[PDB]
C-alpha cells in the first residue's frame, strides 16, 4: 500500500499554500472540489493514496489538515468550492479563534491548548492511512499560528510518533527584508530550535526568495501573496509529481529525501524548480534539452532561493538532485551530466563523493502541459547557509537590541528568559559554518 | 536498546572497518569496470564511473 | 557510384576525412590539443586509453 | 572552445566604431537586431563564442563592451536597433555623464575611480564567456574618454588579467589638422605612456588618413566619425572572418600576430585592406589575382596605416602577413609569392629569415560579397615609429608651449607634471631605434638594455 502523508497547513501562510497545493493537485489529478473523480480523470496512472485517500470507490479525498489559530482564515477556506476535498475529521481548529498574534510564544501556547484536538484529528487521520509513513506540515516560519503552533505541532509528533518520518514545508521569513514582524526572529529562533531538536526535514521556503523569483523571473513588481501561493502551488506539485506520476524510480519519499539528508544532521534542504518563465513567457514552447534545461536551472536567475553574494566563504553544493519532468531523451541526460561535469557547473562536497541525481518525470496527463519539459532540482547547497546566516544576522541584530522581547515576555513561553532564542542562533550559526565546511574535505570531523 | 559506550564504539569502529574494506572492493570493482569498458567500448560504465567520482573521492583510488 | 554515396557516403567519407583526419577543423584540433596537454605532457605509460577516449569525446 | 574576445569600445569615436562592428559583426553573422540568429542563418559553422556570446539557444549576444565616461554616447547607442543585440550586463555607462573633458588625464581619474564598477561590469560579461581570451579596446588617444578611461582600463586589466592579451585599438588624431584641443598632443602622449606601459598592442587609427581616404576615396568632405567608423567596421570583420569562418588555420588572433610581435617593444602594428573600392564599384566582382592583390596592396593608398615618413631611419620590411579573402588558388598563391621574390616585391628582415606570409580566407556566408576576392595585409615597417615620433614632436611642441595644460593639471594624473608625455617621447625614441635596429643586422641585440 501507498504511504499516506498527511498535509497540515499551518497559519495564514501555511494555510494559504495547503489549500492552493490542493486546488493544484485536484486540477493535476482532474479532481473536482467535491473530492470525486472527474468523468475525464481516467488516468488512474496517480498515486493519490500517498497523499490523498479514496472516500469511496470514485471519491478520492485529500490527505490534507487544515489548522489554524485564527477562525478567519479557515472559515475562508471553508467558503471556497475545496472544502469537501480534506477529510474534515482529520481537521482540528482551536476554540480559541484568536490566532497566534504572529507571536511565535503564542502559537506554542496555542498548540497547548489545542493539543488534545490536535492528537485526536492526527489519530483519527492516521487511522485511515494503510501505511502511512508521517505527517507534513506547511507552514510559515515568521508568523505566529504556522511557527509557534508548528513546533508545538513539531514537538508532539516527535514525542508520539517517533517511528514515522517528519517532513515539513517551512516558509521561513524574508531575511534580505526587514521584517515588520519585530518578533520574527523570536519565531525564526524557535521555528530553528524545534527543527534541530524535532524536525527530521526543514524545507526552508524564502519569502525574501519567492519576492525576488516574482520579480525578477515573473516580472511581478508587487508579488502579491496569492502570486507567491500559486508558485508555491507549482513547486509543492513537482516535488510530488513522483507520487502524482509513478515510475521505475523515486516512487518514495524516502527515496526521494535519501540523496539529500546525507547524515542525520544534514537535514536542511534547498529546492529548485524548472523551467522558470515568466507568465508572459508561456507562449514559446523552448525545445529545451537536459543539457539546455540544466543549464537554465543552473542559473541562479531560475533557482527558487536567493542567497546573499558571500565574498567570503567558497559556498559549494553539498548534494544535488535534479528532478526532470516530461518528454526526456535519455541520451540527451546523459549528454547534460557530461556537460555539467566537463563544465564544472557543480561542485560536490570535497568530504565524500557527491554527485546530481536526475530523475526524468512524465507530467500529470490531466493537465496540459505548455512545458514539453518540466525540472525540480533539490540541491544541499553552502550558499544556502547565506540565507540561514542572513536569518541568524537578523536575529542576532534583534537580540542585540533586545527589541519586541517585552511582547515575548508577555506570553509565558518566553516570559523567563529567550535562551532557545540564543541556542537557536547558536545552532543555526554551527548549522551555517557547516554547510560551509561541508564544501570542504574537513567536514568529515565539522562539528567534532 | 542502549561498557555500553564502549560496545557503541566498537561497533562503530567495526562498521568503520568494513566501510574501508567495502570501499577497496568498490574501488577494485571500478578498476575492473575500467577494465572491461576499455575492452567493450562500453561508453555506459564509462558515464557511471563519470557519476561515481564526480567530487572526486574515487579518483585518487583509480590513481593509486 | 549512387550505392557508395548512400550507402556508405563515399564522397561525405572523403570531406570527413579532410575536415578531421586531415585536421581540417583546425579550431577542434586546437582545443583538442589545449586539454590534451596536461594529458600529453604525461608519460605515455601513464595514458590510459579509457581516459583518453573519454577526453576525446569531451572535447568533441 | 572559442577564445572569446571581449570588446571595448571607450570614448565618443572609440564606442561609434564598437557600435558599427557590432553592426558588421550581427550582418556577417546572421544576428537580428534583437541579437537572434535569422532562420536563413542555418550554417553553423561560425564561431560566434570568439566574438559573440549566446543570450539563448537562438539570440547571440556580442562580446562587446561600450565604455565611456560621457552617458550622451551610451545612452545614443542605447536608442539604436541593436540595443537587444548585446547583453545588457555587459553595458557600463558612467553615473556622471560628464565625460573626461577631452582630457587624458580626466579619463585616467576616472576609470580609477569606476575601478571596481567597471570590473564588476567586466566580470559579469566574462562569466558568459567560456575561453574568454583577453579585451580589445577600442578608442580614441586625443580625446578624455577613450584616452584617459581607456588608459585607466587597461592598466586596471593588466593588473587584475595578467595572463591575458590586451590589444588596443587606439584612434591617433588627426596629424594633418590643427587640433582645437591644444592638449589634445599631451593627451594623446599620456595615453601612448600608458600603452607602452600596460598595453601589449596599440592598433594605430590617424584621423588625418581616415579623412583623406574618406575625401579622395569616398569623396567625402568632412568625414563623419560615423563614415570612419564604418570603414572601421568594415576592417573589423575582415580581420575576424577568420574566427567567423574556421578553418584549418588562423583560428584565433595570437596565433595570427606571434608572428608580427618578435619583442615586447616590437609592438606597433600596421594594417592594410584589399580591395579598396569606392562603394559604387560593388557591382564587378573583380578577379583580382594573387599577383595582382600582392601590386594593389603595395599602394599606399591601400594600407590601413598611416606611418609617418622618416628622413632619418632606413625603414624597412621585417614581414608581411598577407590575410586574403575570397576565392583563392594555392598554386597562383606560390606563383605569386615566387614572382614577389624574384620582383623583390617584398623586403624582409636583415636579421633574420623573413617572407612574405599568406593567409587565404572565406568569406561569411551570411553577408553577400559583392567581391570575389579581398585581402588584408598585415606588415612590419619601421616607418610607422615616424608616426609615433610624429605624435610625440606634437606633445613636445603642445608642452613647450603649455598650450591647455591648465586644464589636464586639474587632473591628478596631470596635475603635477607631464611625465607621462615625456615617457611617450622617450619610448617613441626608443621605438625609432629599434625600427632602425630592426633593418640591420644588429637587431639581434635591438631592445637590448645595452643596445638601449
Amino acid at each position: 500500500m501507498p504511504r499516506e502523508i498527511i498535509t497540515l497547513q499551518l497559519g495564514q501562510c501555511g494555510n494559504q499554500i495547503g489549500f492552493e497545493f490542493w486546488k493544484q493537485l485536484c486540477a493535476e489529478h482532474g479532481i473536482s472540489p467535491e473530492g470525486i473523480v472527474e468523468e475525464f480523470a481516467t488516468e488512474g496512472t496517480d498515486r493519490k493514496d500517498v497523499f490523498f485517500y479514496q472516500a469511496d470507490d470514485e471519491h478520492y479525498i485529500p490527505r490534507a489538515v487544515l489548522l489554524d489559530l485564527e477562525p478567519r482564515v479557515i472559515h475562508s477556506i471553508l467558503n471556497s468550492p475545496y472544502a469537501k476535498l480534506y477529510n474534515p475529521e482529520n481537521i482540528y481548529l482551536s476554540e480559541h479563534g484568536g490566532g497566534a498574534g504572529n507571536n511565535w510564544a503564542s502559537g506554542f501556547s496555542q498548540g497547548e491548548k489545542i493539543h488534545e484536538d490536535i492528537f485526536d484529528i492526527i489519530d483519527r487521520e492516521a487511522d485511515g492511512s494503510d501505511s502511512l509513513e508521517g505527517f507534513v506540515l506547511c507552514h510559515s516560519i515568521a508568523g505566529g499560528t504556522g511557527s509557534g503552533l508548528g513546533s508545538y505541532l513539531l514537538e508532539r509528533l516527535n514525542d508520539r510518533y517517533p517511528k514515522k518520518l517528519v517532513q515539513t514545508y517551512s516558509v521561513f521569513p524574508n531575511q534580505d527584508e526587514m521584517s515588520d514582524v519585530v518578533v520574527q526572529p523570536y519565531n525564526s529562533l524557535l521555528t530553528l530550535k524545534r527543527l534541530t531538536q524535532n524536525a527530521d526535514c526543514v524545507v526552508v521556503l524564502d519569502n525574501t526568495a519567492l519576492n525576488r523569483i516574482a520579480t525578477d523571473r515573473l516580472h511581478i513588481q508587487n508579488p502579491s501573496f496569492s502570486q507567491i501561493n500559486q508558485l508555491v502551488s507549482t513547486i509543492m506539485s513537482a516535488s510530488t509529481t513522483t507520487l502524482r506520476y509513478p515510475g521505475y524510480m523515486n516512487n518514495d519519499l524516502i527515496g526521494l529525501i535519501a540523496s539529500l539528508i546525507p547524515t542525520p544532521r544534514l537535514h536542511f534542504l534547498m529546492t529548485g524548480y524548472t523551467p522558470l518563465t515568466t507568465d508572459q513567457s508561456v507562449a514559446s514552447v523552448r525545445k529545451t534539452t537536459v543539457l539546455d534545461v540544466m543549464r537554465r536551472l543552473l542559473q541562479p536567475k531560475n533557482v527558487m532561493v536567493s542567497t546573499g553574494r558571500d565574498r567570503q566563504t567558497n559556498h559549494c553544493y553539498i548534494a544535488i538532485l535534479n528532478i526532470i519532468q516530461g518528454e526526456v531523451d535519455p541520451t540527451q541526460v546523459h549528454k547534460s551530466l557530461q556537460r555539467i561535469r566537463e563544465r564544472k557547473l557543480a561542485n560536490f562536497i570535497p568530504w565524500g563523493p557527491a554527485s546530481i541525481q536526475v530523475a526524468l518525470s512524465r507530467k500529470s496527463p490531466y493537465l496540459p502541459s505548455a512545458h514539453r519539459v518540466s525540472g525540480l532540482m533539490m540541491a544541499n547547497h553552502t550558499s544556502i547557509s547565506s540565507l540561514f546566516e542572513r536569518t541568524c544576522r537578523q536575529y542576532d541584530k534583534l537580540r542585540k537590541r533586545e527589541a519586541f522581547l517585552e511582547q515575548f515576555r508577555k506570553e509565558d513561553m518566553f516570559k523567563d528568559n529567550f535562551d532557545e532564542m540564543d541556542t537557536s542562533r547558536e545552532i543555526v550559526q554551527q548549522l551555517i559554518d557547516e554547510y560551509h565546511a561541508a564544501t570542504r574535505p574537513d567536514y568529515i570531523s565539522w562539528g567534532t | 536498546l542502549d561498557d555500553t559506550v564502549q560496545l557503541v564504539s566498537g561497533f562503530e569502529a567495526t562498521i568503520n572497518k568494513f566501510d574501508k574494506n567495502f570501499s577497496a572492493h568498490l574501488l577494485d570493482l571500478l578498476a575492473r569496470l575500467s577494465i572491461y569498458s576499455t575492452s567493450d567500448c562500453e561508453h555506459g560504465m564509462a558515464s557511471v564511473i563519470s557519476r561515481l567520482d564526480f567530487n572526486g573521492f574515487y579518483t585518487e583510488r583509480l590513481e593509486r | 557510384l549512387d550505392v557508395l554515396n548512400k550507402k556508405y557516403s563515399l564522397l561525405d567519407h572523403m570531406q570527413a576525412m579532410r575536415r578531421y583526419l586531415l585536421l581540417g577543423q583546425g579550431d577542434f584540433i586546437r582545443h583538442l590539443m589545449d586539454l590534451l596537454k596536461p594529458e600529453l605532457v604525461r608519460p605515455a605509460t601513464t595514458l590510459y586509453q579509457h581516459n583518453l577516449t573519454g577526453i576525446l569525446e569531451t572535447a568533441v
